[PDB]
């Protein structure tokens, strides 16, 4: 027995946090730790080295910022912590972590010790009553509300396409590459870098990040707009400067279905989701086709799903339809999902009690989790 | 044509397998008359044999599968574990 | 012709090259095609656009690899006649094509276009005198000095128990699956990703085939080692760093024992020997279980032995002698078959003329091979 559930759904890019039940996360922000970079001379400046959520994005000239997860991979574990202290503080939820069960997420085919460090935590420092680490795809599928289909998940660290038979993820069908929203606005920077306008800070790559998300689009045909004239669509920079766009607005989210752009010989997102539909079962291949659900900031872009129908009907069968949905809460619907799925009586018997994971360790979060 | 096979080793499966065939042929002389319709023999025993081979060929993947799959369409055992603990997870729609 | 012979073991990983009566080839090379991905920018680069043997083996990082043949089918035709005038290339086995007989060996049960389509190519592309079209195993059992037995040849495309009654291979009895020591280096790439390394490049496809064949073995008792926790062994790679390999040491070459651990509707290796040895008449049965020879590399692995007797005894009828022979050749015993096959002067009888194949056809190589 304990409180209601805590959904936090831990991305790369934004962490979303709140109490299971709601309709839609109330506790977002950036999955990033800001320091101070500046001399303090002044009694009065600001307090406190670390600054995460809203106060890092107020004074965000005034920090280096540090992302912990890499890839859907945790790379820092100290600011892994603080980040999730700032999810309980009194900024964020307002709670006790003592009282409330957790439903972490995490991305398919992630490490193993990834996994049992996150438990760790939960269990040491947070002292959770219990756990359930998900997998973020399955439980988009469950806040669209159907049961079976393909989710091509794009986040800001990792893109991935995991097909669902009836609630379970077929698991030698989950295809995955590390190609995602960070590694397209990494590219927009080299592009403007090639276009003159040169960001070199660690603050400076959050306007990239917002030139990505406000001024660039996939075009339908590459090769097309690719031969014609620009327009030079004009960005109003914070600090009241402006810059000329032109052929970086299109080729920077050309990134995600064409990795060799950055010399990586990974497949592309179109190419993950086909091979995730052909690597399924010959049965199941024509629903998995009929029911396909985008989830995750990166599939965003102005035109995507146009450019991912054409890129899938190229690739797909013949005689087969393709549906591929894209709900207006993509943003969230992987944690709408783990909120419904925490709503339900039957996650009760699904978490790791504390007492299960202080008896086995490591090895109950690997058997519940499977 | 009629097959029949019986094979009962520690076991038992039954065979049998039929077979109907209608054709044609022209009457000018005897001796080609007869090699026109051994001829047509030959074609209609080979194509059948062949039949039944390929047919047993494909026993697994389609004909055999109708009644009960190789593996289950999610291609992996059943973890019976998630099963009995957890609900069918369908109960939203 | 009274020129010498040559022997052409084309597997899928490895190719097998010599001209007849040595007692071991000498022009082993590994059966891809490697072509360079970067730009080349300088005046005197490598000059070409294919590589194929020890230099594609130098310049590995430098190049894309493709594999011609998947599961002992011909996927590409290009690369393999690329690969097989490779074989008679200045580099290994300077000769010409016109002056030596040829005994290609290919795996059983395969497609009638794929013999037709070899044929084609050896007599069309190739001016070659003289071919002849044989089978891996019944040459396997002839290196061993032996004439009743079954061969237990698992290579890198292709695992087939094969029972042969004095000389002559039962093509009734042949089993054949398609997962492979390729198959296992796949699966050990997926668990290498589960644990924190990403070898998604195609010439480090080749290094996680290094890691599975230099760091693997197959453990007696499965739940029992997968329970245990292993011990953390680690491998350098390449550029000098290291990795810990754990529980993926043992799980990869698990898939030979268990195909359903990646989803493959076929039996495993030990039900795939026992259904090739029962599905023969009773009288010599007992035979062949007395005599069982294994071949192809990927019976090489630590603890095959041990794991496959066990499997069988596990399967077997009860009181029958079983007994398994691991010859210290297992990757060239095909090879040295084919080898010991064309010194005899009856191989001259068993070889298909070019007016032979000019007149029949394909007919004349099929009637000619058993
Ligand atoms: N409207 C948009 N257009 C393009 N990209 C966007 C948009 N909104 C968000 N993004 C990108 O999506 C990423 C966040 O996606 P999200 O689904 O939060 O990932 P995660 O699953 O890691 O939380 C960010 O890196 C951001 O660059
Ligand atoms: N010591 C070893 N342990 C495990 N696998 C091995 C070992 N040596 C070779 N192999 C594997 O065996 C395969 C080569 O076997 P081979 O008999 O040449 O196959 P083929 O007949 O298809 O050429 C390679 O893919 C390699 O990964
Ligand atoms: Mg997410
Ligand atoms: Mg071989």
């Amino acid at each position: 027995i304990a409180n209601q559930p805590v959904v936090i759904d831990n991305g790369s890019g934004v962490i979303k946090a709140g109490f299971a039940g709601d309709q839609i996360p109330k506790y977002c922000f950036p999955n990033y730790v800001g320091r101070p970079k500046h001399v303090r001379v002044m009694a009065g400046a600001l307090e406190g080295d670390i600054f995460i959520g809203p106060k890092a994005e107020e004074h965000r000239g005034l920090l280096s910022i540090r992302y912990p997860m890499e890839h859907g991979i945790v790379k820092d574990w100290n600011d892994m912590e603080r980040i999730w202290q700032y999810v309980y503080s009194k900024d964020q939820l307002q709670t006790f972590s003592e009282e409330h069960p957790v439903l972490l997420t995490e991305a398919p085919l992630n490490p193993r010790k990834n996994r049992e460090r996150a438990a760790e935590v939960f269990f040491e420092t947070f002292n959770v009553p219990a756990l359930f680490i998900s997998m973020q795809a399955v439980l988009s599928l469950y806040a669209t509300g159907r049961t079976t289909g393909v989710v091509l998940d794009s986040g800001d660290g990792v893109t991935h396409a995991v097909p669902i038979y009836e609630g379970f993820a077929m698991p030698h069908s989950i295809m995955r590459i590390d190609i995602a929203g960070r590694d397209v606005s990494r590219f927009l920077r080299l592009y403007l870098r090639k276009e003159g306008y040169d960001f070199h800070s660690s603050s400076e790559f959050e306007i990239v990040k917002a030139i990505k998300e406000r001024a660039c689009y996939l075009s339908i045909n590459p090769q097309k707009d690719e031969t014609l004239e620009t327009e030079k669509a004009q960005y109003y920079l914070p600090d009241g400067s402006t810059i000329e766009i032109g052929p970086s607005r299109f080729r920077a989210p050309e990134l995600l279905f064409r990795p060799d752009l950055i010399g990586e010989e990974s497949e592309g997102i179109h190419e993950v989701l086909v091979f995730a539909i052909q690597k399924s079962d010959m049965d199941l291949r024509r629903t998995l086709f009929s029911n396909i659900v985008l989830s995750g900031g990166s599939t965003l872009f102005k035109g995507f799903g146009d450019r991912l129908l054409s890129e899938v009907k190229k690739l797909a069968p013949k005689d087969v339809k393709i549906r591929i949905s894209a709900p207006q809460e993509r943003l969230y619907s992987t944690w709408i999902g783990g909120s419904i799925l925490a709503s339900l009586d039957t996650f009760k018997k699904m978490w790791v009690s504390k007492k299960e994971y202080e008896e086995d360790g490591a090895r109950s979060i690997h058997r519940k989790t499977f | 044509l009629k097959i029949q096979v019986h094979y009962y080793e520690d076991g038992n499966v039954q065979l049998v397998s039929h077979k109907d065939v209608q054709d044609s042929v022209t009457v000018s002389n005897e001796a080609q008359t007869a090699k026109e319709f051994i001829k047509i023999i030959e074609h209609a025993e080979n194509e059948y044999q062949t039949a039944i081979s390929e047919n047993y060929q494909t026993m697994s993947d389609t004909t055999f599968k109708a009644l009960r799959r190789q593996l289950p369409v999610t291609r992996t055992k059943i973890d019976w574990n998630k099963i009995l603990s957890y609900k069918i997870g369908k109960e939203m729609q």
